[PDB]
């Protein structure tokens, strides 16, 4: 029951869920009952038997279900019993773009409006690898500002996975492919509430850049160093005797 | 829904294992012989199914008899390989199965000869009717099998092959070598080895005919009346139940005599496993106790062990009279002290724990040190054997003798006599025939007390002790409670004997006079 | 057959609104229970729901193990409205049945009945192992540094996958054991009952597993009612078969028991100090020890001191004293001395019932033994071993050799083992309390000579016991006129022996009662007085061991009475006793010690 609700909560990766379990659960059993259906490997057999539980209750959707050789054999089976850039004109789907997003574990969010973003925008193309790598990249500088404001570490170890995940020893070209897709996209509303959220601003807060900005002094350009960290340095010398 | 057996029974003809040739191939022939195992009844393949290794599509057939292995038409044959297949165990049918292993009887035997030996195996509903260690008449045909034991034997060997000659361009010869052994197979078998009624009706109606049941238990042998009563007893067992605890008792009896040799002691084994049911003659020396009592098989031919028939294991509700009591071994007699304590047996080896029961009534055979029984020294200095194996015995008798010319002379006379081919010297009431069912009815007659007769077993108790009161004079083995109850086993057996429910002081005083004369006086 | 709607939903309505008497709903109770135990199983009376319907058992009896499917589940769903977060915690559970009429013995099984529900009889010997197998699986490959998902595994089958979720590559899988999940699994031995092996026909014998963290459940020597299914064994390697193609065959079990632990309540030792402190149980003891005789009360009061054992101290750790008791008894072979022996055996805790060569458990010592099993080497001890706290019995002790012997002088001389063999050297703690027996030189006791020179025994582990009693032939009227009648009437105010060991069990944990130095020095009065009277017409002497004893008695009785400490007039009782003890021990010369010592009663 439990590696049931697993491989039925595996979908997602009302009626549905609890309908679904209990179709899994009479679907495997009348599939055991008899003696007719054998040489079944455990291994796979809640899947198909997922698929027709789809196709039972009331809606069904042939996408994103059954996502081998053995997979159409057992279907019958049962329902019988019963570089990048220099590239020109290249070709993405979804699931292409989500992996090349999802390779930095970001969130699914994102990966939907880059996605958006290219199905209505993907008309007018040269190449798609530049505009979803400055599009993932203007994602990543403005979603992991705190890790690198900490870990100057992190921009040389960034940069270098995308150069290699497209295959450049060469990467001004790269960073093109950031500032052009920030001239373009540079005002839409979503944009506009994802710099809300996560807060760059060029990489720098609000209320310290309009003082940075406006005419002032009183801007707190931080050479000097915070009070916590001097109250958290002091105990690497406190045990200096050893 | 429908599984059938067959047999064909009352053939005229007999054939020893001996007497089975290669011609008798396929052939009805039936066979007597003996029994020493069984085994695991294991639920066999008449019927299966099996499936095809690319789809669902079964097949409910079998090859069943051998070449179980592989059968090749699918129903959509469109395959790459067809050839081999997949299999299934429920769309199946089966049938029991059980393997004996049968021997040869005694009294068809050759010079120079072992029992020679081979395995049988049953089928169907008729199984439940083997047995070890008993006579039986087979019959069925003469069903073989492979073997490779037969290798390192001369000459040559057949081969089988497929033919490569005829069709070509097509070990990589396929060869297979052939050789087997004639086990058999049984349709049927039996258990070889009304106005009755009247009969005893009128056997019983006398008084003396006790003293007839007697007399008549060993005309082979002449005199010694104590011996053919003891026996006439032995068989006769005692009520185990009578307890409250479900601590019990070694309900039946058992016995010994002594006597110089040149007597005439095993002349009643030879009579009593001449008659008895279930009975044995043994060595009493040239065996070991894993022949006795029984050592198993660790885990061969593949399935599981099976205790074996023992044979001291044997004996259930009978005897096994022994010979040669005095040469025996340390462990056996311990063996035997371990059998005789309660009346079950533990047993182990390579791990494996057993547990058995039985309760045997063992009649066995004294020889003394030299031979000569001082009469003037006392029962244990001249037995030599130790203390709890000479108890447990309810009796033990002597049989020494003297100079005595009257009766001397017509001993020799019967003696020669029987050298008289089947002479009528043996007159006696009656035979063993009318015995054995007189035998299976009293077996089981289940006698009673009453108060008068207990209470003046208790007096004669008191007189009895009070004999070791001035004991040591007509005494050589002392008293105790054993004694008594023997006596009370004895009084069981012996109203059994009559065949009648209630006993009275005057039977028991029998046994009175019996223990009183079965001890040894010494000197001043 | 897909009518697992209906069978759902109507076993589920079983399972809830099942009432029977007074509108009883059982089982939720049993729920309950489980949910508070952290159990993992629970049972359910066959009886009921099938004396309601019992088409339940038809769509059961075609194939039960499928008939599984639904129940297990349906626990975990009531068990999840009652109890969330324990389907958590406890994966899955498992069930039981009880109260199934169908019988067949170990041989009678056919054909036409596997498949189906079988309960048999027999006895549980040779346990093997409560060893790990698997529920719950996940891997470590190398193509990948990474693993699989989770998946329950067969009831017939190992496991073996060439799919991976990255590729279609059948790369070198292993299973991570450091990462997996188990369950209990045993191989049991199961024997048929040989009090009812019909005539001249053998036992059979099968082979048992046990599953569902029912494992030790059981030990050798028990009579069991294994409920369950059968089945065939496809266990590889089968196309070697001679013969005819035919298969073993092996049950898998689902409910078990014992019958065909002990402790003290409040109110349990309540009683138990009532009736100590009221009014000299002790008579009332040996009233009611053993009465597989009617015998004789002082052998019984000997031994009624053995039973319980007194109290050692030692002084700051040094001059050591012997709390617990020994014995001896001796003579002739005609009246009872190898029953109530194993009747204590039965009465006891931690006793033991060895014996010497032929007819024993063990062979009263301790040996680098192997095993059937594996060769598992083993250190076994000699029973005196398992009762360091306890007893240890004997019987016939005269018939040893020389090492057997000095194994016994060795333990109730420094109360421990030593080994000297097999790289391995060591030493224990045999602190036991000695019984024993054996057979005199001519059946009679010989009553014109002293001990050591009527029976062939050696001195100093004789020294040892306190006690040596003896009888012999009883020859007067009145032993026939009691015994012939009690051994008769075997086939024509004392206390229950539960309460006894009871009593023992609550005893040895508690009191340590004391003696206060009050008016002792009548030990060294009376000890100095017949330790001279001893020369004035005797051979032998006393000597302190005796005192010893006398005192180790003394904390016995007052460990018998549960009293708080020694009282005066009941080390009368003490030295009385090892005053008759001395009186048989010796001559007809000693008939005038009859008369002598005396006064001391
Ligand atoms: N007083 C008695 N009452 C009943 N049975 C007795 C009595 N005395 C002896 N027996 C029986 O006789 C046997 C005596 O055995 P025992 O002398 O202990 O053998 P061993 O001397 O070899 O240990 C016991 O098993 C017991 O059943
Ligand atoms: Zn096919
Ligand atoms: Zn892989």
């Amino acid at each position: 029951q439990h590696c049931v609700a697993e491989v039925l909560r595996l979908d997602p990766q009302s009626g549905y869920l609890k309908k679904l379990t209990n179709a899994t659960s009479i679907l495997y059993n009348t599939s055991l009952n008899k003696v007719m259906l054998k040489q079944d490997e455990e291994v796979a057999r809640c899947h198909i038997c997922a698929y027709i539980a789809s196709q039972k209750m009331n809606e069904k959707h042939m996408p994103d279900l059954c996502y081998p050789k053995k997979a159409k054999h057992l279907m019958n089976l049962f329902r019988q019993s019963l570089s990048l850039l220099v590239k020109k004109y290249c070709k993405m789907t979804t699931e292409e773009i989500i992996r090349l997003c999802n390779d930095f574990e970001l969130p699914r969010e994102v990966a939907y409006k880059i996605v958006d973003e290219y199905n209505i925008n993907a008309s007018r193309l040269v190449c798609p690898w530049q505009l979803v790598c400055g599009l993932v990249l203007n994602c990543t500088f403005i979603v992991f500002n705190e890790r690198r404001r900490k870990d100057p570490r992190i921009d040389h170890f960034i940069v270098s996975k995308m150069c290699s995940l497209m295959l450049t020893s060469k990467v001004d070209d790269v960073i093109e492919c950031v500032k052009l897709v920030k001239e373009l996209i540079i005002g839409e509303k979503w944009f506009r509430d994802l710099q809300i959220r996560y807060d760059d601003f060029d990489g720098i807060r609000y209320d310290e850049i309009i003082f940075r900005k406006l005419g002032s002094m009183l801007q707190t350009t931080n050479i000097l160093v915070t009070d916590d960290q001097y109250n958290i340095w002091k105990k690497r010398i406190e045990m200096d005797l050893a | 829904e429908r599984v059938f057996q067959i047999s064909f029974f009352n053939l005229p003809t007999v054939h020893r294992i001996r007497d089975i040739r290669s011609e008798k191939i396929g052939s009805l022939l039936s066979i007597s012989g003996t029994v020493t195992r069984t085994s695991e009844v294991r639920p066999e393949l008449y019927k299966a199914s099996f499936t095809c290794d690319m789809c669902r599509a079964i097949v409910d057939n079998v090859e069943q008899s051998f070449k179980y292995t592989e059968p090749t038409f699918c129903p959509n044959p469109s395959c790459e390989n067809r050839a081999f297949w997949t299999l299934n165990v429920t769309r199946s049918r089966f049938l029991d199965w059980q393997k004996v292993r049968i021997q040869e009887n005694a009294n068809e035997i050759p010079t120079g000869s072992m029992p020679r030996t081979l395995d049988v195996i049953l089928r169907g509903d008729s199984v439940e009717r083997a047995k070890p260690g008993d006579r039986c008449k087979f019959t069925g045909v003469e069903i073989v099998v492979p073997d490779v034991t037969q290798l390192g034997l001369p000459g040559v060997k057949p081969s089988s092959t497929l033919d490569t000659r005829g069709i070509s361009k097509t070990r990589s010869l396929g060869v297979r070598d052939l050789t087997y052994k004639i086990s058999f197979l049984a349709c049927h078998v039996i258990s070889i080895g009304s106005d009755e009624i009247n009969e005893l009706k009128e056997m019983v109606k006398d008084e003396h005919i006790y003293d007839k049941l007697v007399r008549s238990i060993a005309p082979a042998v002449f005199g010694h009346e104590a011996v053919k009563k003891g026996i006439l007893l032995q068989m006769l067992g005692g009520v185990h139940k009578s307890t409250v605890e479900g601590i019990k008792l070694r309900g039946d009896i058992n016995i010994c005599v002594v006597g110089d040799p040149s007597t005439s002691k095993s002349q009643f084994l030879k009579y009593v496993v001449g008659f008895a049911p279930r009975s044995v003659y043994t060595s009493g020396k040239a065996s070991s106790a894993a022949g006795l009592t029984a050592a198993v098989v660790r885990d061969e031919e593949g399935g599981d062990y099976t205790i074996e028939a023992g044979a001291l294991m044997l004996a259930d509700n009978g005897i096994c009279c022994i010979d040669e009591f005095d040469k025996m071994d340390i462990s056996d007699q311990v063996a035997i002290h371990e059998a005789m304590e309660q009346q079950t047996i533990s047993i182990a080896k390579a791990g494996i724990h057993a547990t058995l029961n039985a309760r045997t009534s063992i009649l066995a055979a004294a020889n003394p040190v030299g031979g000569r029984y001082n009469r003037k020294l006392s029962l244990r200095g001249n037995l030599n054997m130790t203390a709890p194996i000479m108890s447990r015995f309810d009796l033990f008798f002597v049989i020494l003798d003297d100079c005595n010319e009257k009766i001397d002379t017509e001993l020799a006379s019967h003696i020669v006599d029987l050298h008289m081919k089947r002479d009528e010297a043996i007159e006696p009431p009656f035979s063993a025939e009318q015995l054995r069912r007189y035998i299976k009815y009293a077996r089981t007659f289940k006698p009673i007390l009453t108060k008068e007769a207990r209470s003046y077993l208790v007096e004669k108790y008191k007189e009895l002790r009070k004999d070791d009161a001035q004991g040591f004079s007509r005494s050589s083995y002392r008293i105790t409670v054993r004694q008594l109850e023997s006596m009370i086993r004895l009084s069981e057996a012996i109203a059994r004997a009559n065949c009648v429910d209630e006993i009275t002081p005057s039977f028991i005083a029998e046994a009175y006079d019996l223990l009183r004369q079965s001890i040894i006086r010494v000197d001043v | 057959p897909n009518v697992s709607r209906t069978i759902a939903r109507e076993l589920k309505s079983f399972l809830l609104e099942y009432t029977d008497e007074t509108g009883r709903s059982v089982y939720g109770a049993r729920i309950r229970t489980l949910g508070e135990m952290n159990s993992e199983s629970l049972e359910v009376n066959y009886r009921h729901l099938a004396e309601s319907k019992a088409i339940l058992a038809l769509f059961l009896a075609k194939c039960p193990e499928e008939m599984l499917k639904i129940f297990d589940l349906v626990a975990m769903e009531a068990t999840e409205l009652h109890y969330p977060d324990y389907a958590r915690i406890h994966s899955e559970i498992h069930v039981r049945i009880s109260d199934f009429p169908t019988i067949y013995s170990l041989r009678e099984l056919r054909e036409s009945n596997l498949s189906s529900l079988v309960r048999v009889t027999g006895v549980v010997t040779r346990r093997t192992g409560v060893f790990p197998q698997l529920k719950y699986v996940k891997f470590n490959c190398l193509k990948c540094g990474s693993i699989l998902g989770p998946f329950f595994q067969d009831s017939n089958e190992e496991i073996r996958i060439s799919f991976c979720t990255n590729c279609k590559s059948k790369g070198p899988f292993r299973v991570n054991g450091e990462k997996t999940v188990y369950r209990n699994y045993q191989r049991v031995t199961l024997q048929e009952a040989p009090g009812t092996v019909p005539p001249g026909r053998l036992p059979r014998h099968r082979e048992v597993i046990l599953l569902a963290d029912l494992v030790d459940v059981s030990k050798p020597g028990e009579e069991v009612e294994v409920t369950g299914i059968y089945k065939n064994n496809y266990d590889g390697n089968l196309n070697a078969k001679n013969g005819f193609p035919v298969f073993a065959t092996i049950i898998e079990a689902n409910s078990i028991k014992r019958r065909e632990v002990f402790s003290w309540t409040e109110e349990e030792e309540r009683e138990f100090r009532k009736i100590s402190r009221d009014r000299g149980i002790i008579d009332k003891i040996i009233s009611s020890m053993a009465p597989s005789i009617y015998g004789h009360r002082d052998i019984k009061t000997a031994v009624a001191c053995s039973l319980f054992g007194g109290v050692p101290k030692n002084v700051n750790g040094k001059h050591s004293i012997r709390g617990d008791i020994n014995v001896l008894l001796l003579g002739d072979p005609g009246t009872a001395k190898s029953q109530i022996l194993k009747y204590v055996e039965k009465t006891a805790h931690r006793a033991v019932f060895a014996t010497g060569q032929g007819a024993s458990a063990v062979g009263l010592t301790a040996s680098v033994r192997k095993d059937p099993i594996t060769k598992e080497w083993t250190l076994e001890g000699g029973a005196l071993v398992l009762a360091d706290k306890g007893v240890c019995l004997i019987d016939e002790f005269d018939k040893m050799n020389d090492q057997d012997r000095t194994s016994i002088h060795e333990a109730m001389e420094q109360q421990s083992i030593s080994i000297s063999k097999a790289g391995i050297v060591t030493t224990l703690q045999a602190r036991c309390s000695i019984i024993a027996a054996a057979n005199p030189n001519g059946g009679r006791y010989n009553s014109t000579l002293p001990l050591a020179q009527n029976v062939s025994l050696t001195e100093p582990i004789l020294s040892r016991f306190d006690i040596l009693c003896v009888v012999r032939d009883l020859v007067d009227e009145e032993a026939d006129e009691r015994l012939a009648t009690f051994v008769v009437d075997s086939h024509v105010s004392p206390i229950p022996q539960e309460l006894l060991m009871k009593y023992i069990h609550y005893a040895r944990t508690k009191i340590y009662p004391k003696l206060h130095q009050m008016d002792m020095d009548k030990v060294s009065r009376v000890y100095a007085d017949l330790r001279r009277e001893s020369i004035s017409t005797g051979s032998f002497p006393i000597t302190v061991r005796h005192l010893e004893s006398i005192l180790r008695i003394a904390e016995s009785f007052a460990k018998m009475r549960l009293s708080e400490f020694v009282s005066s007039y009941d080390l009368d009782r003490a030295i009385k006793v090892v005053v008759d003890s001395f009186v048989d021990a010796q001559k007809v010369s000693v008939r005038r010690q009859l008369r002598r010592s005396f006064a001391i009663y």
